[PDB]
Order: C-alpha cells, then structure tokens, then sequence
C-alpha cells in the first residue's frame, strides 16, 4: 500500500419510478316516458322511447 | 313572435285532478320553443362563421 495502489473509491446508483392511473365516470339525471315495443316469452317488456326538445338554435 | 309547440302520447290515467299531466309522463315528447324577428336572427351564427366551424381545421 505504499502508493495509492490499494486506494479505492467508487459510487453507484440506480433509481426507477413508474406510475399509472385511469378514471371513468358518468352520470344521468333525467326522466323519460317510453313505450312498449314487444312482449317477451317470460313477460319482460321491450321498451323504446324518444323525446326531442328544440330550445332554440338546435 | 315566439312559438311553443308540444306533441306526444298521453295515457288517460296519469292525468291528475285539474286535467294536468307533467310533460315527463308524456310519451313521444316533442317540444319546440322557437322565435322569429331580428331577435332570433341575431342568434344565428352567420354563413361564414358556420362554414369555418364545420370545415376549418381546429
Ligand atoms: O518496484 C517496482 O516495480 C516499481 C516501483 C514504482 O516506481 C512503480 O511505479 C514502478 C515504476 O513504474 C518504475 O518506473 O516501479
């Protein structure tokens, strides 16, 4: 060890960060009167309805 | 002039008391509330602006 033959110095680093996300929301707060389309074998009713409103410009 | 027009199909059992039925109980609700005159004309986009809106990129 007379010289710096044994003198040693070293550093090392490794950092990793990963992220991920997702969202999906929906809301509906109306009331619509529909009409029966047909009666199924079990008695369930197929209902279809439509409502058109022309407030102004569309 | 303002025109308010309504059309639909009403079940003759949701009519309550004084021959009144909420529009939400009417099937095939067609509601129009339109206007005339320069007041209504001022709410139209204009031909050039409409063309730009429908065609102009971005
Ligand atoms: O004993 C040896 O072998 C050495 C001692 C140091 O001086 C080393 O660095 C080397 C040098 O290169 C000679 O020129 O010689």
């Amino acid at each position: 060890f007379g010289n710096s033959r044994a003198d040693m110095e070293a550093s090392g680093g490794n950092s990793f960060n990963g992220k991920g996300g997702a969202n999906a929301s929906n809301t509906f707060s109306g009331t619509l009167t529909v009409t029966v389309d047909q009666v199924l074998a079990n008695g369930n009713l197929h209902v279809v309805g439509e409502k058109q409103i022309a407030i102004n410009q569309g | 002039t303002e025109f308010i027009r309504f059309s639909g199909v009403v079940n003759p059992r949701t009519i309550s008391g004084s021959n009144s039925v909420p529009s939400t109980q009417v099937a095939d609700a067609r509601i129009e509330y339109v206007g005339n005159g320069y007041i209504n004309e001022a709410q139209n986009m204009g031909w050039l602006q409409r063309f730009f809106l429908n065609l102009s990129p971005m």
